[PDB]
């Protein structure tokens, strides 16, 4: 059934799972033509598709040409990311292929069910979390990659970089979503504290910030208080 | 035209004969029903007065033998039987009839509805549906669950309609997988029509049946199938143009029929309105909607 508060530190458990995100995989500008009527165009979008135990993250690149000559691109973009995550799966070994699949939009359940229905034991689930991956774009590199990519692609990271070293999946799952929700809310803000001590750098290997852990307890408060500023800001509270 | 004579009627009963039915009363002499037209299937259906719960009945075709009902005290039920004796069958429903011991089957004249309600209807069918193969009639009742049913429990007393499952590998073509599901004209007119029903009169006969025991016996497993196959045409970009009309004159008469106090529980409300609203049929079927939109607005 669907992930909720109530079953949270499943995500942490030695069942592998994955969550799905298709929120960036169509992308478009809306543009006036030359005759005054409006059209859309195109940009190169991503699949997220992510491990939340280990912080695998497997960044499906989804380039505009995918979409030349196809009508109901909306719709279409579903079964795209449900044929691409299937694809994955039948890519991995069987020891590494996920138990449960998570989309985090309920319009994914259907295709991604009927892509997999050669998997009858691995669950598809939706989710009454509100989780903040719409904002993977905002990470630098992650936009970089896609924004480059000239053919489809399949880039692999780890969103969480060396932090499994000093902590646990379900502190740094929190960290992760802490930052996407900061850079979700306002992402000048959210960017600003992330690199306003030039000090403190991203490894060429890594997606963050070499933080200390006293300096990412700074961070998280800062990241904390945005959210709850852009909530007043927003509702005026 | 033929008849079905009852050997007593021992408790109270409401009888039904097709779209028909009246009250008999405990030990009220009662023997049976004549003038049964000849060339339709038939159902002869009962409801206690004491047990609401359970109606049963019996399908059968009166060119398939001479069959009659008696109640048995030990199993607590109207039981169909065959007697292969024709002359002390022609000689019992004979003397019945001369002491005007039978009801009449009350058709009007004008009126088809029985007939456009089992046009593609055969007992053949019927009894490969319900599998009891030493009777030539087939008992069916509210209870009685489908072969998909008991998938998601006994395998003999099982309506064994054919299993339709949008979601499944039958359904759906490797590499076609959006296409199939968003146009199921490939699982409708190759995997089922050409594959397994053969032709679209046993596909109607078998929506037909359905829908007749989701009426006659509220057989819950039975009005899911019957929506199962109209969904599978309406979901279907490309059908034949004869199947859309029939299947429009099909419906407007099953939703004529329909008692107006049970349309809460024998209609599906995504169903229809997906068939009626956005389906790609949902231009082809206008007797159908027509009656629908006077008779069931509520439900759209
Ligand atoms: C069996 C129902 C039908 C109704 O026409 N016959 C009778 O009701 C009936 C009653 C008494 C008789 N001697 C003959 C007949």
């Amino acid at each position: 059934g669907a992930m909720n508060s109530s079953n949270y530190a499943e995500l942490f458990n030695n069942d592998i799972k994955l969550f799905v995100d298709d929120t960036n995989v169509y992308r478009v500008t809306v543009h006036k033509t030359f005759e005054g009527n409006v059209a859309t165009k195109a940009i190169n979008g991503c699949i997220f598709t992510l491990n939340p135990k280990t912080g695998h993250l497997f960044l499906k690149i989804i380039h505009t040409s995918v979409w030349a000559g196809q009508k109901r691109l909306s719709q279409l973009a579903k079964w795209k990311t449900a044929e691409e995550v299937s694809a994955l799966v039948r890519s991995l070994p069987k020891e590494e292929q996920p138990k449960q699949i998570i989309v985090t939009r309920k319009a994914m359940l259907d295709p991604l069910e009927v892509h997999m229905l050669d998997f009858p034991n691995i669950a598809i689930r939706p989710t009454e979390l509100r989780l903040p991956f719409s904002a993977a774009m905002s990470i630098d590199k992650l936009s970089d990659v896609v924004m480059k990519a000239t053919e489809p692609q399949m880039v692999l990271f780890n969103i969480y970089d060396d932090w499994l070293d000093r902590i646990s999946s379900y502190t740094a799952f929190s960290r992760l979503t802490l930052l996407l929700r900061a850079l979700k809310t306002n992402e000048e803000s959210a960017k600003m504290i992330l690199l306003s001590d030039p000090t403190i750098t991203i490894k060429s290997y890594h997606l963050w910030p070499s933080f200390t852990d006293e300096q990412w307890i700074t961070i998280e408060s800062q990241m904390r208080d945005l959210i709850l500023t852009e909530y007043g800001r927003k509702y005026n509270v | 035209m033929n008849t079905v004579p009852f050997t007593s009627a021992p408790i109270e009963v409401t009888i039904g004969i097709d779209q028909y039915s009246f009250n008999v009363k405990e030990n009220q002499p009662f023997h049976g029903i004549k003038d049964i037209p000849i060339g339709h299937v038939h159902v002869i259906h009962f409801q206690h007065a004491d047990n609401s719960s359970m109606r049963y009945g019996y399908w059968f075709d009166c060119r398939m033998g001479n069959f009659y009902i008696q109640y048995d005290p030990k199993d607590g039920l109207y039981k169909m039987m065959e007697e292969r004796d024709g002359a002390k069958f022609e000689n019992i429903v004979h003397n019945f009839k001369e002491r005007q011991m039978m009801v009449s089957y009350p058709k009007i004249d004008e009126d088809d509805t029985w007939y456009n309600l089992t046009e593609f209807v055969q007992m053949d069918k019927i009894r490969k549906i319900v599998r009891k193969d030493e009777n030539q009639f087939s008992y069916v009742d509210s209870s009685m669950t489908t072969v998909q049913e008991n998938e998601l429990s006994d395998p003999a007393h099982s309506l064994n309609y054919t299993v339709i499952n949008f979601k499944s590998r039958e359904a759906i073509r490797p590499g076609h997988e959006m296409e199939d599901f968003l146009d199921k004209s490939y699982y409708l007119n190759t995997v089922m029509l050409q594959g397994i029903f053969k032709n679209s009169s046993n596909y109607f006969g078998e929506l037909q049946f359905a829908f007749l025991n989701a009426m006659f016996f509220g057989n819950y497993g039975s009005s899911l199938q019957w929506h199962a196959m109209i969904e599978l045409i309406c979901s279907s970009a490309t059908v034949p143009k004869h199947m859309l009309d029939k299947l429009d004159e099909i419906l407007y008469y099953q939703i004529k029929t329909l008692p107006e106090q049970y349309s809460d529980i024998l209609l599906n409300e995504r169903v229809w309105n997906i068939c009626l609203y956005s389906s790609f049929q949902k231009n082809s079927l206008h007797n159908t909607e027509k009656i629908m939109e006077n008779k069931y607005p509520e439900l759209l």
